[PDB]
């Protein structure tokens, strides 16, 4: 077998627009999701008032990705922002995604919900064929490779809310076996239609105070929340940033369950928990984080919470960590893995654990966390090193469950060229893509490795990205310059002195 | 670039006369109107 | 075991693709009770959702159980969950 890494990763979170957004606030504790009514009148057929929803799904690059006016205007919100959200987790590793191009890397996308095809859909007398191009789920990962020229596997995937994390699992699995050099996961979840929130409230599974409270003995039900995210898998040898190494990844499904088909059974999870680490070979005594499910229900987090006490916790003398990202984000069905493994990785990058809300005391069904077996992150807490579990659950009766080591690599130390000067060179559809570049660059004068990786994402074609910039760095006469490159072909001639 | 604006459905696109079908066959409901015969015709 | 008001709002795909899986399972000889518990998976490959979009048309008289019996997952979680199977059950999406 091959080792697999997280390299890339990217998404557009509720009140967020990129990671660091999400991140700060993650952190500063702000709360993700709003009482405002953008998609829907807020209160709508006695619909909770609170939901986390993106704050803006009308942008979309459209001349960049190849899609002409008429064809992006009758595509689904969902491909437009996670064709962006790819391309920008593929760049974040280092990897110029032209590098890729005709290789067999795979794309598993895991989707519950095609609103928009049924809404363009509506009148037989004037619709427009090409709208089942953009909308079709299956488009949602056939358009990504067609962009990106990727000759794996695509396929789109609902396993019933744990869809993010099956597609990881599966994009694991393929890569595990060198099928794929590499691959991309995403998954992606907006909130259009109010009569799916309609039926969820129905099914009894909703809250009526929209609040995910997970792991609190005031738990009624979660709080439906929007999210793109994607995430790339590369082998050791093609990653040049790292995050994490899977160290196993597995799935399974509750089976019969004389409760009923939505009602979770702790056995099953408990035992692919331990199925999955007693595989991977790492003691229970080396996990230090589960990021449980956290849906915030009456029933599922007490069996959640039993099953991993009793996976992990049998014997270790230390607490384990216990958090959950849908206390701050909301729950986002298909990509809720996803959201989880987000925040996960950028809390080992900025070494602190993003503290979870909603929590004042623990539900009294859990033993656990009565006890000091169990501890919930309510505040922040330095990083001390250790495995890390990340587990999400579907409603439908699918597991999943993935062990991640984090990639704890101190920084070099000094060498004689590091005080020589350096070129940065960056390239954005508009200037302002090429300024931000070159003043993080700036800002980081003394990071060789974000220079190397920003340089090696700067060769484009003019035609893609026509504006371009350098900045040379550790001089005293320092200046970025900035200038739109020509479109055309221009030969390079040389000229000897005398 | 995100200068552009790009469709985004809204909550307005999605759903929120009367046709009566008279079947006489034996399985039907409506069976009992095969015995309001006039002149030799139903 | 599928109670009278969830068999009417249930998508005929998964009405016709129980009793088609019973009568796969059995036509190779095994009786479907020995695979119960194991580790046996289901993948389904559907492209369409219709019976979804029908049955959640009126908010004021749609009911939940569209959710379970309509979802395009549970075109494989339920078969999972009445046949007893722990294995992987997903529901692909690639069209043709």
């Amino acid at each position: 077998p091959e080792e697999v890494v997280i390299a890339g990763m990217s998404g557009k979170l509720p009140e967020s627009e990129n990671l660091q957004e999400f991140w700060d606030n993650l952190i500063g504790g702000v709360d993700m999701v709003t009482d405002d009514d953008r998609r829907w009148k807020a209160g709508l057929y006695g619909l909770p008032r609170r939901s986390g929803k993106l704050k803006d799904l009308s942008r979309f690059d459209a001349s960049f990705f190849g899609v002409h006016p008429k064809q992006a205007h009758t595509m689904d919100p969902q491909l437009r922002l996670l064709l962006e959200v790819t391309y920008e987790a593929i760049v974040d590793g280092g990897i110029n995604p032209d590098s890729l191009r005709g290789t067999h890397t795979g794309v598993w996308v895991g989707v519950s919900g095609s609103e928009t095809s049924e809404a363009l859909s509506r009148d037989p007398e004037t619709l427009v064929g090409y709208s089942m191009v953009g909308c079709q789920r299956a488009m949602m990962a056939n358009r990504l490779s067609f962009f990106f020229d990727f000759r794996g596997p695509s396929i789109a995937l609902d396993t019933a809310c744990s869809s993010s994390l099956m597609a990881l699992q599966n994009a694991y699995q393929a890569i595990h076996s060198g099928q794929c050099p590499a691959a991309i996961v995403g998954g992606i979840n907006v909130l259009l239609k109010p009569n799916t929130s309609v039926q969820f409230l129905r099914l009894g599974m909703l809250s009526p105070e929209g609040t995910c409270k997970a792991f609190d003995t005031a738990g009624n039900g979660y709080c439906r929340s929007e999210g793109v995210v994607a995430v790339l898998l590369t082998k050791k040898s093609l990653a040049r940033r790292v995050y994490a190494t899977i160290l196993n990844a597995g799935t399974n499904t509750d089976g019969f369950k004389e409760q009923g088909v939505t009602f979770p059974s702790g056995d099953i999870q408990e035992q692919l928990i331990r199925s999955l680490y007693q595989s991977a070979g790492v003691a229970p005594e080396s996990f230090e984080y589960i990021e449980a499910h956290g849906t915030g229900t009456k029933v599922g987090d007490p069996q959640e919470l039993n099953g991993i006490t009793r996976a992990l916790c049998a014997t270790r003398q230390e607490p384990l960590l216990i958090g959950s990202t849908k206390s701050n984000m909301g729950h986002p069905e298909p990509a809720s893995g996803l959201a989880a493994l987000a925040k996960v990785l950028l809390s080992l990058e900025h070494g602190l654990w993003a503290p979870n809300l909603h929590f004042h005391s623990p539900n009294p069904e859990i033993p656990a966390l009565l006890d000091g077996r169990l501890q919930v992150v309510d505040q922040p807490l330095p990083v001390r090193g250790g495995n890390v579990g990340i587990n999400s659950f579907g409603f439908g009766g699918s597991n999943v469950h993935i062990i991640l080591r984090p990639n704890t690599q101190p920084p070099p130390a000094p060498a004689p060229h590091a005080t020589l000067p350096r070129l940065l060179r960056a390239s954005g559809r508009t200037p302002e893509a090429v300024q931000k570049l070159l003043e993080q660059g700036l800002r980081h004068s003394q990071d060789l490795a974000f220079l190397s990786m920003l340089n090696d994402i700067a060769a484009v074609p003019a035609t893609a990205m026509p504006f371009r910039g350098y900045a040379v760095l550790g001089g005293e006469r320092g200046g970025p310059e900035v200038q739109q490159v020509p479109a055309g072909e221009r030969p390079l001639w040389f000229i000897c002195s005398g | 670039d995100h200068s552009l604006a790009w469709d985004v459905p809204a909550a307005e696109d999605f759903p929120n006369a009367a046709i009566y079908n008279i079947d006489t066959s034996s399985e039907s409901p409506d069976h009992y109107l095969v015995d309001h015969t006039l002149d030799g015709r139903v």
